């Protein structure tokens, strides 16, 4: 059987999101 | 059918070869034919495991360098850790001449030389020079007219560590060199770029030489602390050198807050983010294996490290129709260390001493290690170790109805010398 | 397929078991005496028992000084240690001749120890910290605790850890998911990689991939290992290895050779006296060789015949090219061998002799198997006549020309036609001091 | 890139045979040298013998440089050739044994083979997650083709390589994973999204197809001194550019010439040896003279190619005198090839292979009125004197440069011979040996 | 004695004088030179007095007469707690200090500052180790059973006493060493529980005690030069320190001396081969011994009239003239027969199993015809060709041998004139073909 | 000697914002999706649309309205020249040099 993904522990951060149609930033 | 292979001895084994062969006086005796002949067994056992493959008598364990410590052992719901290494020499020094000439005391003199040399004769002091301060003021365009007493006055790793981003007066005498201008240009800028280009050859070097892929070519031997020093019956000098081997200034900024402590302080605390013990500091190093001084065993170097351990994988690499059988009489029933590398790497369906019938059903598990009428294994290797070919006719006797050879020799070891006088015997 | 470094067709002294030598094993043809002599020499090193006893190899030119103790170093095994030097060597542009002299006197001085370490090694299943009280403080570190979850085959352990190893264990960036290994001598920390539990084929980083580690965590594992006493002075001198700051620091600075002072070195061979009586430690003394004597100086030579009358000093082996020549360093010394009288009388001279015309024949014959060319006869001894003509070494060189000549010529038969080619394109000294002597030109 | 004296040389002008052509590779002359050259080259291209040392000797302008760089030229590329120099080994950071040993480990060259991985794609979406400090970054890329789409994750390395030359959502970029390069071909999506800061959008290309996954095998050449310095320090990459390396200690060396054969026996590294060449080997000193001769003798050293234009000198830091500066033992371990010196033909045809790699359009009595100077006072000179009799014949707007143009040139400029004359007639104008001279007229 | 191997004057074990100083003919490993050892013993009554400040004597002789043989042995009968340098010429050309730098710190190794402090200690064997870690904030508590073999008791322990038992893991059963005022324990080892080893502390636990520390001058002078650390002894950076700091700790030596709190210990400086100093090392030793911190100086020289380094003209002793005025010499002679052969009997006794009577005097007619130290490098390779033949004793045809293989320099130096035109001379000439 | 072109911005700053987004993510104090600056020079005037990534490097360069500012287009990277010369509104006492209002086009494409 195909093994998990790798646990993404990501709390405690900002973020950059881009995609597409438009560009998010998430901030603290 | 019947082949023979004939293998070139490897580094290790040829290393372990010789500092096994000089002794005091061998006399070359397992090729003096001890082995035929019937302390001398002892150096034939010995040279026979150097001469097969290392790991078949003793383990290649972790490549570290020496730990020249004293830390706290063990002889053997969480356990925890104190770091505690120290080194064995130990300095001891008396308590008067700490208690005399470091600390401050009523009868010595050394907080008041300090300041009268450092605060009340300091030139860079506005109080009694302000002339100078301003002469400065004017050149290097600061702000701030304490700021010249506050670098004659500070240690070289704390004044690297609060470095200042603030630009400084427009009115100053310092004009910025065009080699400041030019990394300045850079600082963030794409590919692409014809300035951007011309001041990054590292990069370029890096990215076309293939140095994120390297390997770690050497280790140091002998790895130590600082060496620890023990003045007896005083905190002080405990405190002091606690201090000056773990300052938090020093550490935390060859450091990095974990993200989540980021999270508290900027979010839960509301500390600003400015406010922040700097981080992130030390030196990256060159690549992963970089890192750190030990090294790993390697499952790769246990392939490539014996001499017939390296044609034996290819051999099985090339062999997939015909299952065959190993004489382990090679070292003397070494089950273990073959077992451990062809499930580690090289897995295959597979059956060790209702056994004989297993892999005659189908070919897809193999007869593989065993011990020497089964001669319904498609094929065998029995190799060498017979200066004697009678075992080796037997061991072929037991063994479908077509039987292939697969013969392995080292050269320049025993196998060359007793495997020419069997030669003709044959 | 293998290189030769003119020294790869000697693999030993060649002696028999009385101490008498063969006139052919290992390489080696005729300097009979000069090989016993030095297999005596080679007995007295595996005594293990003696202190600066020196020996020089006085002789001519391509005679075998050289190649006696490159024997030397054959016979003994690589287990002891043996460390081959240049006269020109022990001049330093940043530190004295005699610290770099002392400092190759303890590289040749070798050790043996075994060595158990406790060892914390699994996979990172939990890596969660504890936040400092008062952070913003900045007297005490940003945390206090962390908590790390460590799992293995056959064991399962929770680490609470002190900051000074959470700063290790960020500096190797460990997430969770990778196989890392602490090790608790000195606090150092190794990511081996990640675990191959989860999915490996997703990552960017070409990072290595390594199933879950076999036994218990807090694995106590002995190992073995080989130094020398100047690398135990360079690693207590600049200290690298602990996690303080002093340690983090020299890491970072470049290294300079610093004169190591004598305490260091009396600290070092009490810890060591501590290690041969506590059981694990066995001296293992060595050989070093400083070719091309003449070139060092008076100082370095009075400074030797102290250095030779300690305790630990090794067995040193000399050789020497010249006759009856001055000392450097000086302008009135006239003394044998380049070596002042001061010093030769702690030394015990080995002669080496010259050659005849059969040992530089079976010489050219051994070095042309090594080198896997096959010669005729009338060509051997051609180039044994041009080798008592010039000089050995010439007839040596001259050997791989020919070859290539014979490749080119579509044959692997080496003719005298070769011989006379490779003496018409190349030429020894003698020749080309007669053309420098005829022409005008300064050429 | 810019013409130099020697820009001519292609090659030693050799058949397969070893042979010297008469006039070929833009060499000419000296067709035992060429021979003994070619020879040196096939011992180089065989590559399995170790610390052959070479000695070139000859007058001053017969070929020695041209020689040794025609041996650089014909010895093909990613193979080792230092050139240094003489007086290049004294400094004040290293020892001389040292500068000589680095000289070695520079000439000597590694062949590393390495395992890569190859992406391609149109990229989807970036989820860069940073902390609030942005030291501790992790991500996730996302990036497709016309047949497949995969989820990526990212590292520190890779999140910083996507942010400087800033990738957005829409481009088609390719990753190589051993080398951590990254290389936006261009926009694909050409989404609607345009902010007003970004001017510089790169060119349309069309959206690769196939798997994104390629397996690739590259080969890089990396010397064995770069590998000495990246494994001295920590900071070791840098000290090849700055050069601050120095003293590096003996334990680096023996332990890399272990894991140097190590690589070679499982089959990652294949050595091939290189060319260490030392021009006016007459310059060093006694003290590197012993290293040198004590150095050929390790499998790790290179042909050593020495030139010399000397007679019986004076070898340096000694008081004797030695056949081209260098001592009897020295002298006999390197094998001599010697040279000549030219004829009016070979002078001939040396400047007129020059005036071709001049550009200059020299006519025919010219030309022998250069061979007669050359030969008159020395081939330099007369290489010397064509393109400023080329600019003589821009001047006067003619294009083929006459005899006229070559006399004034001759007249303006003086050679060694003339100005020696010129200063022994009026010795007292410029200063003496003994610090006396005569600056009146009167 | 560390780690030590058989070395030339590893059998010198003092001085074999009697207590009027009087000279034994063979005590202590030396044997001779009885006018030179009284002198010796008078010097080292001397240093063992501690009342004289300052002087230098020249140990001057022919080569292979023991002048190194009479430092070695006053080193030795000087005992330890004493400091004593031994230095050679070619040390104190530093290429980073100066010369009268290497010098100063030189003089200043070899006075010593003797220190009386007493330290309080706490060592016994743990019976039980006992911790209520209900750990319901930072605090924590515990007890621990610690047991001699005259005592046994259990004790409250405070919160640091827990993290400093944290690490260092005591179990029970170990033996362990408690400083109560630094808060440092050591683990000795485990005592006799098998089912390192190290015996079971006697009895009286919190046992006071006096360790005498003796520190030099230089160490003193490191700690406070304030830009160095005490990594200075060690790294060998100390890089010329000031005079200020050297007048400071002069002064508050003589402060401690005279309350009472430390002790001065004069110690001896050796200079091995002293010819071979520049005339600027000569000035500043010349003017260095009139500081009352100043030690007592040997010198050995072996040199006739000879030239001084940095000057053109000769001198004797290799030494100019004030020198020689501040100094008084001390003369050795050379060895007759029976001296040498009592050498090479207690040579060839320490280093090696019993030699043939007629190899022994073989060795003594070598070692009057050639050299005492060719004679004494002989016997032990004599000895491995004898172990080669499979022989307990030495004879005397393994003597001859080895007085056939390893040469001597006279056969050397002959056989180096008959052989001239294969060896490499001044001028760089050497024919290496053998053929015309 | 290189020649190339700079295609840059620059200007007074009389309005910067942080423009919020919809859908904003969860457990967030902000979701930038775009900041719209508007700049002013000599005779010129422009409002600009950016990325959001500008945004922390505007927080960290204290770029607030009333300084004048000088961006480049591809980097994206602002460099605060300083405060307007007119907004010299703390007339008592001040720290930071007063920078003319730039001349020229908002917009400059020089060589
Ligand atoms: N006894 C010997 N047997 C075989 N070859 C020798 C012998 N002695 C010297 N040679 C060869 O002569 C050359 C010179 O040896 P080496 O000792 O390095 O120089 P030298 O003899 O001048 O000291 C070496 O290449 C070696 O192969
Ligand atoms: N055979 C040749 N082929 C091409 N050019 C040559 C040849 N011989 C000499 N030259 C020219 O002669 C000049 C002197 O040669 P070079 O070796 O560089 O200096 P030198 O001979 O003084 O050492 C060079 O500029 C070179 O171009
Ligand atoms: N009186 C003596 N007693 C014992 N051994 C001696 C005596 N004199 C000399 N020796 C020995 O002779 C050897 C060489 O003497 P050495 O000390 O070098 O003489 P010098 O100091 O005069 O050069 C040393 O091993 C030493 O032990």
């Amino acid at each position: 059987f195909v093994k998990p993904r790798r646990p993404y522990n990501s709390e405690g951060m900002t973020r950059i999101l881009r995609r597409y149609e438009e560009d998010l930033f998430c901030t603290f | 059918i019947e082949i023979d292979v004939l293998c070139d001895l490897t580094q290790r084994q040829a290393k372990l070869y010789q500092v096994l062969k000089s002794q005091i006086s061998t006399n070359y005796d397992a090729i003096e034919n001890a082995a035929t002949n019937d302390n001398l067994i002892n150096a034939v056992m010995q040279f026979r495991k150097v001469c097969n493959h290392p790991d078949l008598f003793e383990r290649a364990d972790v490549d570290s360098p020496f730990s020249f410590t004293t830390f706290g052992k063990t002889t053997s719901k969480f356990t925890d850790l104190i770091y505690s290494s120290r080194n064995p020499i130990k300095y001891s020094l008396p308590r008067l001449i700490y208690e005399d000439l470091i600390l401050p005391n009523y009868n010595n003199d050394v907080d008041i030389a300090n300041k009268l040399k450092n605060v009340k004769f300091n030139i860079f002091n506005p109080s009694t020079n302000y002339e100078l301060c301003l002469f400065l003021s004017k050149l290097t365009g600061e702000p701030s007219l304490n700021e010249f007493f506050r670098v004659s006055t500070t240690p070289l790793l704390k004044r690297v560590i609060e470095r200042t981003n603030g630009p400084k007066n427009t009115d100053s005498l310092s004009f910025k060199t065009i080699t400041q201008e030019l990394l300045e240009v850079t600082r963030n800028a794409p590919s692409e770029g014809v300035m951007a280009s011309l001041l990054n050859v590292e990069k370029h070097a890096y990215e076309r030489e293939y140095l994120n892929c390297i390997q770690r070519g050497y280790h140091p031997n002998v790895s130590a602390p600082p060496v620890t020093i023990e003045v007896l019956g005083s905190s002080h000098v405990t405190n002091s050198i606690n201090n000056e081997l773990f300052d938090p200034l020093i550490s935390q900024a060859l450091s990095d807050i974990p993200a989540i402590t980021q999270y508290n302080m900027h979010v839960k605390k509301g500390i600003p983010v400015e406010d922040f013990p700097k981080t992130g500091l030390f030196p990256e190093p060159l690549n992963k294996n970089f890192s750190s001084n030990i090294s790993m065993p390697s499952m790769d170097r246990f392939i490539t490290e014996s001499a017939k351990l390296r044609k034996l994988d290819e051999l099985l690499v090339k062999l997939k129709s015909e299952g065959h059988r190993v004489l382990i009489y090679f070292q003397m029933t070494k089950m273990m260390d073959l077992m451990e590398e062809y499930l580690t790497y090289r897995q295959y369906n597979h059956i060790r001493l209702d056994l004989v019938h297993d892999w005659q059903t189908n070919p897809e598990i193999f007869v593989f290690l065993l011990s020497t009428n089964l001669t319904a294994a498609d094929t065998v290797i029995f190799y060498d170790s017979d200066w004697n070919p009678t075992i080796d006719s037997q061991a072929m006797d037991r063994a479908t109805r077509q039987v292939t050879v697969y013969r392995l020799l080292v050269r320049g070891t025993i196998e060359e010398r007793m495997r020419d006088r069997a030669k003709q015997k044959e | 397929v293998t290189r030769t470094a003119a020294h790869t067709h000697i693999k030993g002294l060649g002696l028999d078991e009385s101490g008498v030598a063969k006139r052919v094993e290992g390489g080696f043809v005729g300097q009979i005496e000069a090989r016993e002599a030095c297999g005596v020499i080679v007995d007295l090193i595996k005594a293990k028992k003696m202190s600066g006893r020196a020996i020089l190899l006085a002789g001519g030119p391509s005679t075998g000084k050289t190649a006696l103790a490159l024997a030397i170093s054959q016979e003994l095994g690589p287990k002891v240690p043996f460390c081959p030097l240049v006269g020109s060597e022990l001049y330093s542009v940043e530190v004295k001749k005699t610290e770099t002299l002392m400092e190759n006197f303890r590289r040749a001085i070798g050790l043996r120890i075994k060595e158990t370490k406790e060892v914390y090694e699994g996979e990172v299943t939990e890596l969660t910290p504890e936040d400092a009280e008062n952070p913003l403080g900045g007297y005490g570190k940003t945390i206090s605790h962390v908590i790390v979850g460590l799992k293995s085959a056959k064991g399962t352990k929770t680490l609470r850890l002190d900051p000074t190893i959470y700063e290790s264990i960020q500096r190797e960036k460990v997430s969770i998911g990778d196989v890392i290994y602490i090790e608790a001598n000195t606090g150092a920390v190794k990511r081996v990689g990640r675990s191959d539990a989860y999915a490996t084929e997703f990552d960017l980083e070409t990072e290595e991939y390594v199933p879950l580690p076999k036994g218990e965590v807090h694995k106590k594992k002995e190992i073995v290992q080989d130094v020398t006493l100047h690398d135990l002075d360079v690693a207590n001198a600049r200290p690298q290895g602990g996690q303080d700051v002093i340690s983090m620091m020299g890491q970072l600075l470049k290294p300079k050779k610093t004169e190591i002072t004598e305490k260091l070195r009396q600290e070092v061979n009490k810890v060591v006296a501590k290690y041969i009586d506590q059981g694990v430690a066995e001296l293992i003394p060595g050989v070093l060789f400083i070719d091309e004597v003449n070139m060092l100086d008076i100082e370095i030579f009075t400074y030797l015949n102290k250095a030779l009358e300690s305790n630990i000093a090794p067995v040193v082996v000399l050789a020497s090219n010249r006759g009856m020549t001055t000392v450097r360093g000086t302008e009135d010394v006239i003394s044998p061998h380049g070596v002042p009288p001061d010093l030769i009388d702690r030394l015990l001279i080995v002669r080496t002799l010259p050659y005849d015309k059969d040992e530089i024949r079976t010489i050219i014959e051994r070095r042309a198997t090594v080198e896997r060319l096959q010669v005729e006869s009338s060509a051997l001894d051609l180039l044994a006549t041009m080798g008592t003509e010039t000089s050995l070494r010439y007839a040596l060189q001259l050997l791989a020309p020919c070859g290539i000549l014979a490749q080119t010529s579509n044959r692997k038969e080496i003719v005298v036609n070769d011989v006379n080619e490779a003496k018409l394109l190349f030429l020894d000294a003698k020749r080309s001091t007669k053309i420098l002597e005829t022409s005008a030109n300064y050429l | 890139s810019l013409i130099a004296a020697h820009s001519h040389i292609t090659g030693l002008g050799l058949d397969e045979n070893l042979q010297p052509r008469p006039t070929s590779e833009g060499m000419v002359g000296q067709l035992q040298a060429r021979r003994a050259a070619g020879v040196i080259l096939k011992m180089v291209q065989n590559g399995t013998i170790a610390g052959r040392a070479v000695l070139v000797a000859g007058p001053p302008s017969t070929g020695k440089t041209a020689l040794a760089m025609g041996v650089s030229q014909s010895l093909g590329k990613d193979v080792p050739f230092t050139a240094i120099a003489g007086s290049e080994i004294f400094s004040l950071e290293l020892s001389k044994t040292e500068a000589l040993t680095q000289a070695f480990r520079k000439s000597i060259g590694i062949k590393i083979k390495e395992e890569t991985e190859l992406i391609e794609g149109e990229v989807v979406e970036i989820q860069i997650d940073r902390s609030i400090t942005g030291g501790h970054k992790q991500g996730k890329l996302t990036i497709k083709t016309t047949d497949m789409e995969t989820i990526y994750e990212l590292g520190n390395k890779m999140i910083d390589g996507l942010t400087k030359e800033k990738v957005l959502a829409g481009d088609v970029i390719s990753i190589d994973k051993a080398s951590g390069k990254i290389t936006k071909l261009g926009r694909s999506f050409a989404r609607s999204r345009d902010y007003d800061a970004m001017g510089a959008d790169t060119r349309f290309v069309q959206c690769p197809e196939g798997e994104l996954q390629k397996r690739k095998t590259v080969v890089h050449t990396v010397s064995l001194h770069e590998i000495d310095v990246i494994n001295s320090r920590t900071q070791g990459f840098l000290a090849l550019f700055t050069g601050d390396t120095g003293e590096i200690r003996s334990e680096v060396r023996d332990q890399i010439n272990t894991k140097v054969a190590e690589w070679k026996e499982e089959g990652k590294a294949e050595i091939v040896p290189g060319v260490l060449f030392i021009d006016e080997v007459h310059m060093l000193d006694i003290e590197c003279f012993s290293f040198i001769n004590r150095a050929l003798e390790d499998e790790f050293a290179p042909i050593v190619m020495m030139a010399t234009n000397r007679g019986v000198s004076k070898t340096r830091g000694t008081n004797y005198k030695s056949p081209h500066g260098l001592p009897l033992d020295l002298l006999d371990r390197s094998i001599i090839i010697t040279t000549k010196s030219y004829n009016e033909q070979e002078i001939k045809t040396i400047l007129s292979i020059r005036a071709q790699e001049e550009e200059v359009e020299l006519s025919s009595d010219a030309l022998d009125l250069l061979t007669k100077t050359g030969v008159e006072t020395s081939l330099r000179y007369s290489s010397n004197l064509i393109s400023v009799a080329q600019q003589i014949a821009m001047k006067r707007k003619n294009n083929t440069v006459e005899v006229e143009d070559v006399k004034r040139a001759y007249l303006l400029f003086l050679d060694s011979a003339r100005s020696v004359k010129y200063v022994q007639e009026n010795e007292s104008q410029y200063i003496d040996d003994q610090g006396n001279v005569q600056i009146s007229i009167a």
